[PDB]
């Protein structure tokens, strides 16, 4: 048995990824599924290094993610990432349906 | 091993973006604009 | 999910009386030509959903010849629908060979569930 | 005793005359196989030599020999009888268009074409006879060298005429014999007896190697067979011993034998960790100037194709790399068993001989194939790795269960890594 | 938007980029299914 | 993971001396008696790692009667295991009952493999 197939994970990363039989008449709308995904991931990644310098409180909310645009290094992308990215989530979305 | 290639793109797309932008913008940014205010 | 033999019973319903067979049957036939199928080389019954017991058995139960040409006319629509490209009318897949080949066994399934069904309620 | 004789025509008679041997077999070779036809005449070749092999024999056995390069006649007798068996094929073949012409060939054509369809309903003859096929497709080396039954029965006498005008010539012909007899009077047995016209050696038809697959998934067959082949080294090729030997590193093997658990080649170690192969036998086929070096596989699980196919080809990759002496040894040693053993019938012999005198012009006995086995080193094994194996286009062929067989660019990547 | 320039400057490289891959991958796509595309059949039953 | 042969090749370079023997044999009597595994209706070789391919073709290869035999003596220390009960003196595993029946097939079993390994090493 390949290693690809013996071990648990590369199991499973094997039965969804590498020989995970598609039908081969798939267009491209069929591609949406990993989009999401990718989009998923890219979001929480974002959310993840905005709450490393968001507040939470109210009084310092606003402030806070102006702090993000303009003196945390490139909070500004992570933060347009993620606003933009929340869009393009949910375009994706309604392709997908 | 891959990194070497990796870093060799980003430099020379660094470099050659950088200096297509800067003429393209330079009479616009401020190192060519400071001398008029001086 | 409606019972094909449903479908089937209305059909006799509406062709029972040439006052709507002369209407329908025209715009059956161009609407089927107009469906596109048959330029990928599939019958009407190729496309019939097979992920049902019904549908499954009544292909299980499908003559060898038969079952053959419907595999060759499947991989040929999907080789078509994956290159982009369609049979000519020449190649294509004529009005009269539209035979309901699969229909009789559909509908042996059908009345076997329905019997089945019937039975089992008393 | 391989001295060769040229008559006053320029038939080469080449005889492996050698003392002990158990009997002796003369045969009348013109080098016209499958290569030399096309796709309305295919099968002509075979239909031909059948017609010709199917003349009354003065006890001698007549057997045809038919092949994708090179066919003949070929007549088996006991040692004292050779005189009478060249006698005889001389005979045969002076009135060859004689005999055609007024030959019936609606028998021959049946049996002819029973021989082809039998040979598609034997799993093994249909995916190697496909294999050669795909890797050649567009050129006439890949017609079958029996023919097709619908080809067979357009057949008439004209095409074969019009083929033994073209190629049984004295230029395209040779002689072959082996066994225990004198080889001058077997020479000036043929020279009285064999008259045949005069022509110019046909060309030998280009063919070119095109990587590709060919499947004929068959889900009724209870075993997946299939076959992987590369563009092997063919005669007249420094590397055509090197390709065998390279080939007898992964050698054979057969589940439901006893020498299974305990032979020698990684593979047949690997694949019985899960049972994954009933029989595989790796090949080095070489034609005049093209050759297929490969593995065919019968495979009785319909979920362990992939599996195998992987295991096999990661295996190949070793060739280029971490080869062992040791299994070079092994190989070396096994492949000079082997050409000593196809050689040991004097049928054997009489074929291979008229092979080598056609296709190359020139042969080498034994001592010499040992001499060259015998210097491959183990880096010269990896250099021919590289070249004709490491990253090289497969052509792959398949019969029976094939759904689990992964489609060419899954095998095609484990080429490389 | 202080970080206009420099955004700007970014979504050059980033466009750049991403085009390379892009028109890579729409190559290496038409290079893997050449083998399908090209993908033919015969169905022949007595 | 310690070879078996590995073990057996040690215990027999001790016991070839009974400068050593005669010191270490109780010792080891008296440990492998409070060991504990006895009263629980085992032997030694019941105890050996099984998950192990060696030791997976050892069983394979045992005698249907010394089979069984162990499959009792393991369920029925599962059963004590489970019910925090042992057996008594008169029914537990008596010294002389430790045979060591299932060394000669472990031992075959890694002389194959080192055979393979040495072999194919060259
Ligand atoms: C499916 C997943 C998510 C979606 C669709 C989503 C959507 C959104 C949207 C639409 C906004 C409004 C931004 C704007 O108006 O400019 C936003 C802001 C925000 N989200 Fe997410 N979000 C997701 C996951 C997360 C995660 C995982 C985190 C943290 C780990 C997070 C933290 C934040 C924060 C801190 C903000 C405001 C920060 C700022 O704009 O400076 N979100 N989100």
């Amino acid at each position: 048995m390949p290693t690809r197939k013996s071990n648990t994970y590369l199991s499973l990363v094997n039965s969804y990824l590498i020989d995970s039989p598609q039908p081969s008449s798939i267009n491209y709308w069929w591609n949406l599924g990993s989009l999401l995904g990718l989009c998923l991931v890219i979001q929480i990644a974002s959310g993840v290094f905005l709450a490393m310098h968001y507040s939470s409180n109210i009084e310092l909310a606003f402030d806070s993610v102006e702090h993000i645009m303009r003196d945390v290094n490139a909070g500004w992308l992570i933060r347009y990432i993620h606003a933009n990215g929340a869009s393009f989530f949910f375009i994706c979305m309604y392709l997908h349906i | 091993t891959i990194f070497g290639g990796a870093f060799a793109f980003q430099g020379f797309f660094d470099v050659a973006v950088n200096k297509w932008w800067e003429e393209h913008n330079k009479a616009k940014l401020w190192k060519n604009v400071k001398g008029k205010f001086l | 999910v409606q019972s094909m033999t449903s479908v089937v019973k209305a059909a006799n319903f509406i062709l029972a009386r040439p006052t709507l067979s002369k209407i329908i049957t025209p715009l059956a036939q161009k609407f089927t030509a107009y469906a596109g199928y048959r330029e990928m080389g599939l019958k009407f019954n190729d496309l019939l959903l097979e992920e049902t017991p019904i549908m499954q058995t009544a292909i299980k139960r499908l003559p060898s010849e038969l079952n053959y040409s419907r595999n060759f006319r499947i991989l040929t629509a999907h080789q078509l629908a994956l290159s982009h490209q369609l049979l000519p009318a020449e190649k294509a897949v004529k009005p009269e060979e539209d035979d309901n080949y699969l229909i009789p066994y559909i509908l042996e399934a059908e009345k076997e569930a329905f019997e089945k069904a019937e039975l089992d309620n008393i | 005793g391989v001295k060769y004789t040229t008559l006053s025509n320029g038939v080469t008679v080449a005889t492996e005359t050698n003392p002990a041997a158990k009997t002796s077999s003369v045969g009348l070779f013109f080098g016209a196989g499958s290569r030399s036809e096309h796709s309305h005449s295919n099968g002509i070749s075979a239909l031909t030599t059948n017609v010709l092999a199917s003349q009354s024999a003065k006890g001698s056995l007549l057997t045809a020999k038919n092949d994708r390069e090179f066919n003949g006649i070929i007549a088996q007798t006991t040692n004292d009888n050779i005189t009478e068996a060249g006698k005889l094929i001389a005979s045969i073949a002076s009135n060859a268009v004689d005999i055609v012409e007024k030959t019936d060939l609606t028998k021959h054509k049946q049996y002819l074409s029973a021989q082809a369809s039998a040979v598609e309903a034997d799993p093994k003859s249909k995916v190697l006879s496909h294999l050669y096929s795909s890797a050649f497709q567009g050129y006439s080396l890949a017609l079958p060298t029996l023919g097709t039954t619908e080809s067979v029965e357009n057949l008439e006498n004209q095409d074969s005429l019009r083929h033994l005008a073209k190629h049984l010539v004295n230029n395209n012909t040779v002689i072959a014999a082996s066994g225990n007899f004198d080889h001058d009077k077997l020479a000036d047995a043929i020279e009285a007896n064999l008259k045949i016209a005069e022509g110019v050696k046909p060309e030998i038809k280009p063919a070119s190697f095109l990587g590709s697959e060919v499947r004929m998934r068959d889900d009724t067959l209870p075993k997946a067979y299939i076959s992987i082949a590369v563009h092997g080294e063919g005669l007249n090729s420094p590397n055509y011993y090197l390709a065998k030997v390279a080939a007898a590193i992964y050698g054979d093997f057969y589940l439901h034998s006893t020498i299974a658990k305990f032979t020698s080649p990684k593979l047949a170690s690997i694949v019985q960790e899960y049972n994954i192969v009933e029989s595989y036998n790796h090949y080095s086929k070489s034609f005049s100037d093209t050759g297929i070096w490969g593995y065919y596989a019968e495979i009785a699980d319909k979920f362990t194709v992939d599996d195998f196919t992987h295991f096999s080809l990661k295996e190949w990759n070793r060739l280029s790399i971490s080869i062992s002496e040791a299994e070079v040894a092994r190989a070396k040693a096994q492949v000079k068993t082997a050409l000593a053993k196809e050689l040991a019938n004097s049928f054997a012999v009489t074929s291979d001989i008229a092979e080598k005198v056609l296709l190359v012009g020139h042969r080498q006995s034994l001592r010499e194939a040992f001499e060259k086995i015998d210097a491959i080193k183990v880096n010269d094994v990896k250099e021919w790795g590289k070249s004709k194996v490491w990253d090289r286009d497969i052509v792959i062929s398949g019969t029976g269960l094939i759904e689990d067989l992964l489609d060419y660019n899954r095998n095609r990547n484990e080429m490389a890594m | 938007e202080p970080e206009h320039d420099d955004r700007k400057k970014w979504g050059l490289k980033a466009l750049v980029v991403l085009s390379s891959l892009y028109l890579l991958s729409i190559w290496v796509k038409r290079f893997k299914w050449t083998p399908i595309k090209n993908r033919k059949f015969r169905f022949d039953p007595p």
